[PDB]
């Protein structure tokens, strides 16, 4: 770090034995799976003997 | 005495912004509900000086 090499954007101090390339890549993956099941049953039995 | 001063300055800036939003919502009669969203934002900036 004698020369204190700085990147193009001036954000980090890299040593003099490495070189940086601005390879910017973005990957955004959102997976939302909603499985809904519903049932309702009603039964009514009436018997009358007179 | 003769003095000749020549100054040349050059600057170029290129910015590209891409935004993609895809939303899909399927909602039946209170039985099936599926909502999905995908957002992709990319911004690339290049500056050259001389």
């Amino acid at each position: 770090y004698t020369n204190c090499k700085t990147t193009e954007d001036g954000q980090y101090i890299i040593p003099d034995e490495v070189y940086t390339i601005p390879q910017k890549e973005s990957n955004l993956e959102m997976n939302s799976e909603v499985l809904e099941s519903w049932m309702n049953y009603q039964s009514t039995t009436s018997l009358s003997i007179n | 005495q003769e003095d000749h001063v020549r100054s040349s300055f050059l600057l170029d800036n290129q910015n590209s912004q891409n935004t993609v939003t895809a939303s899909a919502g399927i909602a039946f009669l209170n039985i099936v509900n599926f909502k999905v969203e995908t957002d992709y934002i990319s911004q690339t900036s290049l500056t050259k000086d001389y």
